[PDB]
């Protein structure tokens, strides 16, 4: 009759068991930010606008304490004007350990690539309107009482590019901030020999209706 | 052969030369062991210690001489096994007589393990006897006190075949079984330990000494954060100290299982002996406060966030590598590695053992000392056991952690070597199933089914290990780990292992136990290799990983569901009691992550070439690894596809009340009930995103309602079922939303979803702590409001 | 010929010396603890009668019961005949005292100089004419072979003795009386050794009066030797990562355990190889003190702290007057 019904013999319990570790397992997602999310949108470089489009592939942002050095985000980045298509990473400014001024972050190898000076880390915060009404010795004073950073929001986070995807990179970075409740992405690039405050924003695209998932082992 | 005094002459002439010792084993003279095994009441004390002294000065002999003994030798070691009756008359035998007798047992304990021993009970009761009479109450001489340490020592040696759950955290410390007549005797054991303790630690407490300073006198105790521990503690007594090493060690062993409140473990006092006792003058005392300060970490329930005590523990361990003479006991290697591994799986992204040796200096020397162990130009056993040791805690440093596998891989001739073990294993098993016939001819004889593993199992382990660690970052699978022979390496490995055990049964248990593990790991290892996003995937499917997978799942081995053959009954005997659970869940792990993120076309290739009856063999399994994968391989094959749903539609209807009753009686406390949990939900998302006909089929089962009410009332206060669980909110306003989504029975519907109460708890949470179902469920209430005019 | 960096007169070193002489009376001119270093002499080297008289003077002994619990505790007389024959050449006799009166536990490296200086002995005794030399090299391959295999400075040793037996300079040196003494001295230690933990048994466990000789209260004594290293896994290093210097696998750079098999049973722990990463490390300090400084008598070493002190200062070219008398 029914039977994978009669044939269950798997032994169900109810007590608490040996050590609850169920939690603490900071893979934690977004809405817009999950694993397999599109975004699309354009590139403005001196009065030229070039279409771009990226693809999320893995993403686990932290909700505690974090030491480790995992990326935080990581996707594919394609820009047209033929096509170049990157692999990039990217790490969440979660006001502890990861703070807005690169100083404050770690010496560490990694960490080596999203780095610049403080004043230039200002001048190029100080142009997105969240960052403004959000509010150099100043900010690491008043950084300290801000909590729970992915209960907000907008989410500043930095995206660098390691290699292409095809057979494996320009050597600059993104300053982004994401606003979690209409899932738009505004970013500029920043190089040392390049040009000056670079555009770019991009909209969510959107299947889409059903879910898969994986992990790693 | 007779005469004490002929018997003390031989004992003088044979001390010290091994010559003579080899000679009285041979043809004419083996006549002495008839008397010397023949020892029975009424003998006469003297002659019995006589007899027993010459026997362990005969039995005394080195590896190069039992060489040329032989089998003669283990049959004396048996026969003082089997054919004595000293044990069953302890608490009649003379002090001296039980002495004797305990030394020359745990002689032959150290020379033949594997002989079983008959007679425990009675030593255990005449050790309970003689602790309760003798030495609690002062009235001890010395050859009892001599005679209790050497017993202390006898019961550590033994093994005590512990039990086996394969449900149980991997991580934490294993127990032993225990029944009710053993049950009481070993009440009765712990008693007696605890009392040895308390009785000779108590001649020291007031040594203990710490001035610290709180920050916001005697006689309060008030705070111990202070990371500085007391002064040291030294015990002048020789066999004070022997007998507070053992006892507490056995003490450790055995008071876990004995209810109770105020126990000794808990103690505010004991706590701070055992951190005195710490800086002693003994290694044995240290490594036991080391054992006893550790043991609460993976024996207890949120003791793991105590980073203080850690902190101040961890310099001692760091210490106790570099001391000389270590006891049999005490591996610092494996108490490292298994604190590095609880931190690194139950808080991931913070690993306070990790900072602590990084910042003083400690992992750089462990690395230092991993290339040098690899760079030596003679190997042998020794070094092959350490450099396995040093690529397992390699290997956990580098599991959690981009800085450490990158920092690992800046290397450029690890890999080589990691290919030269995966090459040497590969080659081992290939000349192995070669010589199969002959081999099976050779040992059938005497050797049935009792064969040695293959040496370089733990090697060959240790590597897989490491590998699995490296593939679990996406630079390093797309940049460094993209080579072709590691792959084929990991194919090789899992084809020979298979052949293995379908071809050479014969060699028993001990042989295919680390055949199994190792194709468990390679297993857990692909699954990376196999994602998408990754350029190893194509050539994985191109050499045949899904012929491999529906092999291994059609053997009735590891497929319980399926019937042995009437030429297999030997084989169904010979394997039986290996454990199969890691391969199966793996083999699931490979399929779902197969079927991520994929097309129809090769959705109906795997379901081709693996049906859907086969894959849902494994729905019921006891396990719960292969029901979480089982459960998540089927979310990724119904995501978005209407055959397949159309199919497992088919193969029942009364799914839902199938799943209603899981989501009911299944435990959401656990990590695999909870996965299977959203699996569940998440199946019933892609069934209602399908058709007009799946979403009315949905709304109509009342079951799935009432877990979603049950699902979505719980809050910060009542968190009693389900934990309050955002991902489960979050599936549940996807099926909300996948039911109101895409116009007539729309409507109907949204009345419904109204009177069943659904729309008060969705208004409800929009006043929630989680942003991500905040907004879900604001955008679902406003969508319902447009809807319902 | 003059000291120059510091030279003092009588009269300065006797001010040098009242200086601190009473440092010795208040932890405990006058030096209160000289009767028990002297007792602790006379018991160490078993010297029976002062033995006695100065327990008695002392104060722990008052009748004949008491002077038998004493020598039975110490086994002073039993270590004196010991070393007697010993002195006296007759070696196998000494090893049959230590067997009846100590145990089969303390002969089983000394065994094998006492086998060496029994060698020694017979070829002494027969030369105070080949066989004879037949019969020494069958004892010899029949005792001593196996145990001066595993060593190189034994085989040196056997060496030197069998070179001594084909003799119709070391060789006399070892033919001299002197190392009779200084092994009967090491055999005498090596008792006391053996036998320490059972007189803190009988002092402990019985509430006994006589006193603890070696180990004087608020010290340490432990009976294992360790040997501790700090270049080993620790953070004495730098902040450097070494890096592989070897291209070949590890199993060209590659027995001595047996297969056993069975015969509820209980079954133990196969100790075979868990002392790898001893036998290891050394590819890649020790408590002295409290392990093997107490059992030597106490006033050798202060003898030996003296000489050492008196020459160092003439070797940094202070000038300080010796002891006279």
């Amino acid at each position: 009759r029914k039977k994978y019904i009669v044939e269950d013999q798997s032994p169900y319990s109810s007590e608490n068991p040996v050590i609850v570790t169920s939690s603490y397992n900071h893979t934690v997602c977004t809405n817009y930010l999950r694993p397999r999310m599109q975004f699309t949108g354009y590139q403005i470089s001196g009065y030229k606008r070039y279409q771009v489009t990226v693809n999320l592939k893995t993403v686990d942002l932290p909700k505690k304490d974090c030491t480790s050095l995992s990326p935080h985000l990581s996707g594919f980045l394609s820009i047209r004007g033929p096509e170049i298509s990157t692999y990039f990473e990217a790490y969440a400014v979660n006001h502890k350990e990861l703070g807005f001024l690169s100083s404050s972050w770690k010496d560490e190898p990694v960490l080596n690539e999203f780095k610049a000076t403080d004043q230039t880390d200002l001048e190029h915060w100080i142009n997105f309107p969240s960052f403004r009404q959000l509010f150099i010795s100043r900010i690491f004073s008043q950084e300290k009482q801000f909590d729970n950073y992915l209960n907000e929001r907008f989410i500043f986070m930095k995206w660098k590019e390691k290699f292409l995807v095809p057979d494996a990179s320009y050597d600059g970075f993104y300053y982004i901030v994401h606003d979690q409740v209409t899932g738009n992405i505004q970013g500029f690039y920043y190089h040392q020999d390049a040009e000056k405050f670079q555009q770019l924003e991009l909209v969510p695209s959107l299947v889409e209706s059903s879910d898969c998932s994986f992990e790693f082992a | 052969a007779y005469s004490l005094e002929n018997l003390k002459k031989i004992s003088n002439s044979l001390v010290g030369d091994q010559l003579a010792k080899v000679d009285y084993f041979l043809a004419p003279k083996c006549q002495i062991f008839q008397c010397l095994l023949s020892i029975e009441q009424s003998d006469g004390v003297e002659l019995k210690n006589a007899k027993l002294d010459l026997l362990y000065t005969l039995l005394h002999l080195e590896p190069q001489q039992r060489d040329i003994v032989g089998t003669y030798y283990f049959d004396i070691v048996s026969a003082i096994y089997k054919s004595m009756s000293l044990a069953s008359s302890f608490t009649k035998n003379n002090s001296s007589t039980n002495y004797k007798y305990i030394k020359l047992l745990n002689l032959c304990a150290g020379v033949y393990p594997n002989c079983g021993f008959p007679d425990l009970q009675y030593l255990q009761n005449g050790f309970i006897q003689l602790v309760n009479h003798k030495f609690l109450r002062s009235k001890c001489k010395i050859d009892e006190v001599v005679t209790i340490i050497e017993l202390l020592k006898l019961f550590l040696l033994v093994d005590e075949k512990n039990c086996s759950d394969f449900n149980k955290s991997k991580f934490m410390e294993e127990e032993r079984e225990v029944t009710e007549t053993s049950h009481y005797q070993d009440f009765k054991m712990a008693e007696s330990l605890e009392h040895i303790i308390v009785k000779i630690s108590s001649k020291y407490l007031d040594q203990i000494s710490l001035k610290y300073i709180v920050r916001l006198p005697f006689d309060n105790k008030g705070v111990d954060c202070t990371r500085a521990i007391p002064k040291k503690i030294n015990i002048s007594n020789m066999y004070d100290s022997s007998l507070l090493s053992l006892a507490l060690l056995l003490y450790l062993r055995y008071h876990y299982m004995i209810p109770g409140d105020r126990k000794l473990r808990n103690d505010a006092t004991f706590k701070m002996f055992v951190l005195g006792l710490l800086k002693s003058n003994d290694v044995n005392i240290r490594c036991v406060a080391l054992k006893f300060l550790l043991q609460p970490y993976f024996t207890e329930d949120k003791k793991w966030e105590d980073t203080r005590t850690l902190e101040k523990i961890l310099p001692y361990l760091v210490k106790s590598f570099n001391y000389d003479p270590l006891p049999w006991w005490f591996d610092p290697f494996d108490m490292l590695d298994s604190l590095i591994v609880l931190y690194n799986e139950i808080t991931p992204m913070n690993n306070p053992v990790l900072t602590t040796l990084a910042h003083t200096n400690v992992i750089f020397c462990i690395l230092s000392r991993f290339a040098q162990c690899l760079s030596l130009p003679q190997h042998n056993e020794a070094t092959l056991k350490t450099t396995t040791k040093f690529i397992k805690i390699c290997a956990s440093f580098a599991a959690s952690d981009e800085k450490y596998r990158l920092l690992l891989l800046n290397d450029t001739l690890l890999l080589n070597h990691l290919e030269y073990g995966l090459e040497s294993h590969i080659t081992l098993i290939q000349d192995f199933i070669s010589l199969k016939d002959e081999i099976k001819e050779t040992t059938t004889e005497s050797h049935s089914m009792c064969l040695p593993p293959i040496y370089d199992h733990d090697f060959v382990a240790a590597w897989l290990l490491l590998l699995k660690s490296f593939s679990r970052s996406v630079s390093a699978l797309r940049t460094t780990l993209k080579r072709n022979k590691i792959a084929q390496l990991l194919l090789q490995i899992l084809s020979k292992t298979y052949t293995l055990t379908k071809e050479c049964y014969f060699a028993g248990q001990d042989f295919m136990k680390p055949e199994i593990m190792i194709m468990g790991i390679t297993l857990g290892s692909i699954c990376n290799f196999v994602v998408e996003f990754s350029n190893l995937q194509s050539f994985m499917l191109r050499n045949g990983i899904i012929d491999i997978i529906e092999k291994m799942l059609t053997d009735p081995l590891f497929n319980s569901k399926k019937a042995w053959d009437d030429n297999e009954d030997e084989r169904r005997i010979a394997l039986q009691g290996i454990p199969v659970h890691e391969v199966k869940a793996n083999s699931l792990w490979v399929l779902r992550h197969l079927m991520y993120n994929c097309q129809n076309e090769e959705k109906f290739q795997l379901l081709a070439k693996i049906p859907m009856n086969l894959i849902l063999d494994f729905i019921n399994d006891p396990c719960w690894a292969v029901q979480a994968q089982c459960f998540q391989l089927l979310r990724n094959l119904t995501c978005n596809s209407r055959k397949i749903v159309n199919i497992l539609l088919e193969k029942f209807t009364y799914l839902f009340e199938f799943l209603a009753k899981k989501m009911r009686l299944l435990n959401p406390l656990d990590t695999q009930q909870k996965k299977a949990m959203e699996g569940i939900l998440y199946i019933i998302v892609n069934l209602a995103a399908v058709n007009e006909n799946k979403k009315q089929l949905v709304i109509e089962q009342d079951e799935i309602l009432n877990i979603m009410s049950e699902i979505l009332v719980e809050t910060t206060t009542d968190s009693s079922s389900y934990g309050n669980d955002s991902n489960l909110k979050l599936a549940c306003l996807w099926v909300l939303n996948n039911l109101l989504w895409n116009t007539r029975a729309t409507v109907e519907r949204c009345r419904k979803l109204v009177e069943v109460g659904l729309y008060d708890l969705v208004r409800k949470n929009i006043t929630d702590e989680s942003l991500s179902v905040r907004e879900k469920a604001r955008t679902l209430l406003y969508h319902m409001d447009l809807l319902l005019k | 010929f003059t000291y120059g960096k510091k030279c003092f007169t009588k009269e300065e070193w006797k001010e040098q010396v009242a200086k601190y002489s009473a440092m010795g009376e208040l932890y405990a001119p006058i030096e209160p603890t000289l009767p028990r270093l002297l007792l602790n002499y006379f018991v160490s080297m078993a010297y029976e009668d002062s033995s006695i008289r100065m327990a008695k003077e002392l104060g722990f002994i008052r009748n004949n019961k008491d002077i038998a619990v004493f020598n039975d505790l110490y086994k002073i007389k039993e270590r004196f005949h010991i070393k007697h024959l010993i002195k006296l050449g007759r070696i196998n006799e000494a090893m049959e005292e230590i067997n009846s009166i100590f145990g089969l536990e303390v002969l089983e490296d000394l065994h094998f100089k006492l086998l060496l200086l029994n060698l020694i002995e017979m070829i002494r005794s027969h030369h105070q004419s080949n066989d004879f030399i037949l019969n020494l090299i069958q004892y010899s391959q029949n005792k001593l072979a196996i145990k001066a295999s595993s060593s190189v400075k034994k085989m040196q040793e056997l060496e030197l003795a069998m070179t001594l037996l084909l003799f119709p300079k070391s060789l006399q040196n070892l033919y001299s009386i002197s190392l009779r003494s200084k092994i009967a001295d090491l055999v005498n230690e090596k008792l006391l050794k053996f036998i320490h933990p059972r007189i803190q048994f009988e002092i402990s466990n019985n509430n006994s009066k006589f006193p603890d000789l070696l180990n004087s209260d608020k010290k340490i004594i432990t009976q294992n030797f360790t040997v501790y290293n700090n270049n080993l896994v620790n953070g004495s290093n730098g902040t450097k990562i070494t890096h592989i210097s070897s291209d070949q696998p590890i199993n060209e750079k590659m027995a001595n355990s047996v297969w056993l098999n069975q015969r509820a049973a209980t079954t133990f722990h196969n100790l075979e190889n868990k002392n790898y990463w001893n036998q290891t490390s050394e590819l890649l300090f020790n408590n002295y003190y409290s392990s093997e400084f107490p059992y030597e008598p106490r006033l050798t070493q202060i003898m030996k702290l003296w000489c050492w002190c008196e020459n160092q200062l003439h070797h940094n070219q202070i000038g300080v007057p010796r002891v006279e008398n």
